[PDB]
């Protein structure tokens, strides 16, 4: 439960660097 | 009708011959002469047949020298082994006849020459009664006397012949202490007492190296986001 | 008194006898000799080394004492307790040792791109 | 023994297996599935096969001055790269291979838009 | 063989396990220490009457037939001068015995059990390192018609152990006998026996004295290494697009 | 005179027949009892020198002992094919990523 | 071992980028 | 000549010694007898259910009735360490989801640059 | 009392259960169909001799005691005229008399088995009601010695039930006996016994036939007591709702 | 030495009185005449002994006349019962001494009178063995023929004294069919068959309350459409 | 002399030694022998009287005896928090339901 | 003959005695006395009535005669037999008395809203 | 008990309200 | 299943009687 | 006895329980968990409790002319205020609040709608 | 002093008598003995399961081992009514739902009227 939590959470933190990434770079 | 037998006892060694006599006395004319031997379980067992009119009759290891013009007959076991050793009886002598024995002569038969060898006694008890066991050794000249201030019974030893040729040896004696008692052995000039004796490093390469991809992955997605942001300015 | 350094690198294990540093030494193993017995080879001396391979955690892990010459074996008033699992390939590495890694990774990483940006005039 | 002379010592602190030709010799030569793979000197009795983790099979024997010994197929399944297939591998199988092939989509949707 | 211990002025039954089929005569015969078996008489069986010797009146020796085939000496009046073994014969040439049946004749003077009673030995420590192997000891003891019958069985087996007997000795007025056995080793922690056959045994059954002797991290490990190595070979199958596609602007 | 290192299922003792004093290294912890010493676990290693007194056979004799170990399990089997073979690809990753930095400017 | 203490030493570089960009996209959509 | 076959199927073992096709067969296990009705003695497969490490491991002798196990062909020796519902990836499934998934990403992402350049 | 069956020229035992302490002499008789009984001998017991009548030669008769104070008289060379009923007696004045012992001599004429083989009957339904009473009946046959004695017992206790036994009638060759019982009303359902008593039974041990005999309500009124609660405090919200939408037009 | 007894057999009722007779004849001066009887179980119990020197001997219901004259002797057994049914023996007589004895007269007890009670016969089967049971009934006339067409053995009628004092009898016979067979009797002049014998006081309120609540709720149902459709207009 | 009104289960008996005349009520049922009145359930209240004659000790005595029940199942609790919390809602109900017949007309 | 008529209103069950109504009369309860014994004072006798509090179903249940002054007891030819499961602050209702004040709601709330709607003018 | 008569007697007055106004809403579209 | 069947019964009351009120009313 | 007075008389027609103080004395003094709740004359000798539909517990004892007596926890779960939550009363649930919550909203919608 | 805890749950009625911690302590009920192995007497815990009114209410006395019952604390009187999975609303979970529904009822209509005035 406790190593598997940490291969979850880079998932979601992949998923929100990219899009806010994405989401950020329309700007011009 | 007589049948004499003036031998009480003889000993001879294993592979060796024996001759047994027997002095009968008959007023027939054909008569047979019949050996039987008894074994101390007292079973008694036919060895070997005589007529009196034909010559020698010979069965295996037995063999039966004729006198007539004597009274002798002999029985002779060539090559003989350990279980010659029974009370051996000469009969004379259709379905009513009897049989007239003699009083019988013993065959005790000693084991063959080996070198001497040694002792080597134990001790086991009871509570109270103790026996001195002694191992293999071929002459026979022991004396399996005890040690104890406190003495009861003491029972002769029983000297019998073991399976290797030598012999063995118990003495039983019932004492008080019965702890405290240490046999001792005078065999062949040498005394023998018995207080002698008495006396978790791959995964953490697999955690590295899945470490190494995560850190691999996070720079692939980045040249991928770089070079497609690229494609758009 | 001065400690024997353990020096375990790989499977090669390496004792350092400093305590007579004027003498030619030996060593022994369990009131055994080892070392300067010119068989199997892989064992040796020198003026304080001594280099132990094909090391075993079963066996030869005990008392290492390190006398000079002249000298009765129990006149040395200090012994070792070595017992090792020495391994193939292996070495020590906490966490603290994988972070500094990381950032150096980082840093080279991303002081690398900051002067080819600047390379571009 | 009836001329059944190889065995493997276990059961240590460390990951290794040694076949033991228990046969009285000098000079024992080592073989595998009939050739002669290995050989030996003296000072050294036990032949060494490597890790119990790195799965060591085949049929090994030795031979002393006597005739040649009888096999012993070794099997060792210490596997280390088991995966566990239960009910949340395969469905977590099913989130890195939909997540992953979308954002990819969603790429080439708009690099083709481009063209 | 076995015993008979009957009183003074009593009856004997003596019975021979001599089975022949199709006998005529069955032959008695008295066997005394020192001295030679001499016939004391011959049953017809034919006629079913005794033939006696020349030296006793009738009225002491009766030959009873309960079955067929089977055969039972009845002496009477029994004086202690009758003591011996008795064999019964039969004619093939040869002459069959039959196995004697000692018979004891006492003014009862037992007064007590006549039992053999058992005091079984254990073999020694020492001798249990420095041989490989150990010994037993079964001593007997107080037991009065002396034909008795030592032999040392296996736990569960039918074989005849390699025992080695000694003396009956007397004592004061009863008898003492001991036997013992050595056993090798890899045969040692068994169970073994020291059946005793006897007359005065209880319950006519003779003795039998018995003788002691993380793999959840392992694999979380490598389901997370193989995603990783399968997430890396579409970063490059996406870095090939890419780079056809900015390709083709140069 | 050697000091005994024995040994529980987990704990590398000190034993001796007088007391220990200790001069340099883990210390581990006291033990109520004289004569003792408790190091703790097998996996900590312990590491330290540890004079003792003689004892009622072997005595005026100050005896030492070192204890060490190297009972490893927070030791990684690095090897030169899965070293290699993520190093030597994160550099291409590298220079990949200092590609499009310069494609920019 | 040494497996569980070692995998958030990603995810906590993950969440400074992470903040970072929404740091910044906050700055670049109301102002 | 023929080693013994065995075979791991999830937490199961099941071993086979092909040298005797029909014949009456018994297997031991360090001398402590198997066969003969938990555990299964086919006529010629053993099913050895719940193969836990640290009591089924070691020497394993097929051989027909009425002759010496030690008399018999060969050994085995099987140190097997089995889990519950598991596989073991050698290359054969590492070289096969490798190469289907490249074939199935290439062959959906030029669909999408079709349908995306329509 | 019981019986024997030996065969022509054979041996029979025959004991008499007469137990008398410090006897002298022990007399036989013998009663056959339609005589006397008269004595055969007389056993002195002090000096062991049979004295036998002014008839026959010795070699016939013999008395043997295998134990102390008790007595068996064996017959030699069985003839058919030998057969009949052997008392045994003593004197104290009286004389008493031993209880009988029927010898029966054949020429072997069973050739198979002659044990008492029952063929038991169950009472019928029609005498269980109009009598309050039921009988059984146990009818033994192909049985040879005719000593046979038929008695029921319980089925616990040691009482002599009230049979009715009949004539001993003679089959061919063989013998057929039937017994039978009444038993009353409130002891009838119960266990019953008809032990045969028999030589030629198997075993020696005598037979033994066996004989057969609202909260429902209360919680689906309160279930829906709190819902009409539930949708009344919707009804007031909404009523809330609609109050402050029209009073912010006047 | 001769005891003679000229009596086969004697029948008498119970509680009646029986002489029987026994003619001995001996040449000795002091002598004794003992009576023993047999039962049919062969046990021989003593009777009565009369000593040929004094009067005549009587032990309870036994009584003996002695013809010292003659050479007659007479046993009386008075008040007789149901089991003085036995075999009696007239003996004739020092621990040597043998009895000499008549060859025995045989004495049947017959019961009292009684008056004629009826059969009332049964029947029980076996699968092939049938028995018809007749129970009580006083007149020994009695014939007890069964019915079958199928007929293979038929074995006698066995009457014997109930302990009631009047008789009981059981006739077996073997047949095949075995179900249909019924038995008769013909017992004085009035044949008998085996035919004949063949054939919420809270309750109450919380569902008040219920539908109080309900007629609230249709009444808030109705102000909240009333004053929505207000809203509208 | 009075009437014994005995007790089955459920059947509240009338038992006399003389013939029971039915004067006025629930006359329940009759019963095959005489002397003898069954009036059925427990809970069915029965209620009459029933005038009876002597018997053999108490001769020449006309005796009545009334029987009465009340064993109610069909009678409810009525609180005096349930009811007036009841009613004065409804009316509070009904005169907001006579405001908007107002309120449009 | 005339009946006892018995009010029972919550757990106050009044008897009633109009036998003789030109006299005094007393009760009894098993030929035991009952009423105008001044004691208990929750009983007690007027010209007919007799008014029973904290009955109970258990006792006081049986055979009330009531017979008036220079009486016999037993000279009356009549007897109750009472036996009530007197109730706390319950009363005996049907199904047929709830459908009237059903009815009667529905006609005194619908019997207003056509008189708020005539009052509009 | 009173409970199961005694519920369906305000489904007997609803029904009344229903059939009204189905029968005044057929009324209203078809003519 | 007999006092259940009251409740469910009101049910489908109501809500038809609110669905032909406010379809009903749908004439101005 | 043993210091144990205070008994329960139950198993009447009527819902009431009586607490028997068994103690011979005058003026039985009744309690309730240490303090005098109550109190009692003469001619009566069992204290009433009220109904068991209404649960009485606490902790009651009495006192006579000697030493107190011994408590008796009372404990009545004769409920009636139970619901029966199987498959059909929480599925029912979910049938009165959905149905009620979107008839409400689809007021609301309009009553917002008319502004 | 400290009175006995009783607890049901469902159908299941368990008992606790908080005087003496740790002990061997039996039970009784109108002197019938429970206790010593259907019924649970635990170390200071009963579990009376199948709780029907009609033969478990009574008199139940908790006490340790070596003590005379009639010298204990006190008694208690259980007359409990239990049904299968029900509940039974105190002034708990009746005035939680009714504070919960008027605030997910005005929690959900005052959005559909932000969604409506849109």
């Amino acid at each position: 439960l406790d190593p598997k939590l940490c291969y979850l959470l880079d998932g979601i933190l992949f998923i929100y660097g990219v899009i806010l990434t994405a989401l950020f770079l329309r700007v011009k | 009708q007589k049948v004499t037998q003036a031998q009480s006892s003889v000993s001879m060694p294993v592979r060796k011959a024996v001759t047994l006599n027997c002095l009968y006395e008959t007023s027939w004319w054909s008569y047979y002469i019949f050996w039987y031997k008894q074994l101390p379980s007292k079973e008694m067992i036919f060895l070997i047949r005589q007529g009196s009119d034909e010559q020698n009759a010979k069965s295996g290891r037995y063999s039966v020298n004729f006198k007539k013009a004597a009274k002798s007959v002999a029985l002779t076991i060539s090559a003989l082994q350990l279980e010659d050793s029974a009370k051996y009886f000469c009969a004379l002598g259709l379905n009513t006849d009897k049989l007239i024995f003699g009083k019988g002569t013993r065959v005790t038969v000693e084991p063959r020459s080996q070198p001497h060898t040694k002792p080597s006694v134990f001790v086991m008890k009871n509570g109270t009664n103790v026996a001195c066991l002694v191992k293999e050794f071929y002459p026979k000249d022991i004396r399996i006397n005890l040690v104890s201030s406190k003495k009861i019974t003491e029972f002769d030893p029983a000297i019998v012949i073991s399976p290797s040729g030598k012999y063995n040896a118990v003495k039983l004696g019932k004492y008080e202490d019965s702890n405290s008692v240490t046999c001792s052995v005078q065999h062949d000039n040498k005394t023998v007492h018995s207080t002698d004796f008495e006396v978790t490093e791959k995964v953490n390469m697999m955690s590295l190296t899945v470490l190494g991809l995560r850190m691999l992955f996070a720079k692939t997605v980045a040249v991928n986001f770089l070079l497609t942001a690229k494609l758009f300015f | 008194q001065t400690p024997y350094k353990v020096s375990i690198s790989g499977t090669t294990v390496i004792l350092t006898c400093p305590q007579y540093p004027g003498s030619e030494i030996l060593w022994q193993h369990n009131d055994k000799n080892i070392g300067g017995d010119e068989d199997d080879k892989n064992i040796g001396s020198d003026e304080d080394h001594l280099s132990l391979k094909e090391f075993s955690e079963l066996e030869q892990s005990g008392y290492y004492v390190c006398y000079p010459r002249g000298s009765k074996p129990e006149d040395a008033n200090f012994y070792l307790y070595l017992r090792a699992r020495v391994c193939e390939n292996c070495m020590e590495m906490d966490v603290m040792s994988v972070a500094t890694i990381v950032i150096v990774d980082i840093c080279i990483t991303g002081g690398l791109l900051l002067l080819v940006y600047y390379w571009s005039k | 023994k009836g001329n059944h002379l190889v065995k493997v010592y276990d059961y240590q602190e460390d990951g290794s297996v040694l076949l033991t030709c228990d046969a009285e010799a000098k000079n024992i030569t080592w073989f595998k599935d009939g050739k002669m793979i290995g050989f030996l000197t003296e000072d050294k009795k036990k032949w060494n096969l490597g890790s119990n983790a790195k799965d060591p099979r085949g049929m090994y024997q030795c031979k002393g001055s006597q005739n040649k010994s009888k096999p012993l197929q070794v099997y060792y399944r210490m596997c280390q790269n088991c995966i566990e297939l239960n009910a949340a591998t395969i469905s977590g199988f099913l989130f890195a291979e939909i997540v992953s092939i979308f954002v990819l989509a969603v790429g080439v949707y708009f690099i083709a838009g481009q063209d | 063989t076995k015993s008979v211990t009957r009183p003074t002025r009593s009856s004997a039954e003596i019975t021979c396990d001599l089975t022949v089929i199709n006998a005529f005569y069955i032959h008695w015969y008295l066997h005394q220490e020192g001295k030679a078996p001499q016939r004391l008489l011959y049953y017809d069986v034919s006629n079913s009457k005794d033939v006696l010797e020349s030296g006793l009146s009738p009225g002491k020796y009766y030959t009873h037939t309960p079955r067929r085939w089977s055969w039972i000496l009845i002496l009477r009046n029994l004086i202690e001068n009758d003591s011996g073994v008795y064999y019964c014969a039969t004619w093939d040439y040869k002459k069959l015995f039959g196995s004697g049946t000692t018979l004891v004749v006492t003014d009862k003077q037992l007064d007590a059990d006549v039992s053999p009673k058992p005091t079984i030995f254990l073999p020694s420590i020492a001798e249990t390192k420095l041989q490989k192997a150990g010994t037993y000891l079964c001593l007997l003891e107080k037991f009065f018609p002396d034909v008795i019958k030592i032999h040392w069985q296996e736990k569960k087996s039918n074989t005849i152990l390699g025992s080695q007997e000694g003396n009956t000795m007397k004592t004061n007025d009863t008898y003492m006998k001991f036997s013992w056995l050595t056993v090798p080793e890899k045969s040692l922690d068994k169970e073994h026996r020291c059946i005793v056959r006897h007359e005065n045994n209880k319950n006519g059954v003779d003795q039998e004295i018995i003788f002691p002797p993380t793999l959840l991290l392992q694999l979380t490990n490598t389901s997370a290494y193989y995603m990783y190595l399968l997430l890396l070979l579409k970063s490059v199958v996406y870095f090939a697009i890419i780079t056809c596609c900015l390709l083709r602007r140069t | 005179f050697k000091i005994p290192i024995e040994e529980l299922e987990d704990r590398v003792f000190v034993n001796c027949n007088t007391s220990i004093t200790w001069v340099e290294g883990t210390v581990g912890t006291l033990l109520s009892d004289i004569t003792r010493l408790d190091l703790g676990k097998r996996i900590l290693d312990p590491r330290g020198i540890y004079r003792c007194n003689g004892t009622d056979i072997y005595k005026d004799k100050e005896s030492t002992v070192q204890v060490h170990y190297r009972m490893c399990q927070s030791c990684v089997e690095l090897d030169p094919a899965t070293v290699a073979g993520i190093i030597v690809t994160d550099v291409i990753a590298t220079l990949l990523l200092a590609l499009g930095v310069f494609c920019f400017a």
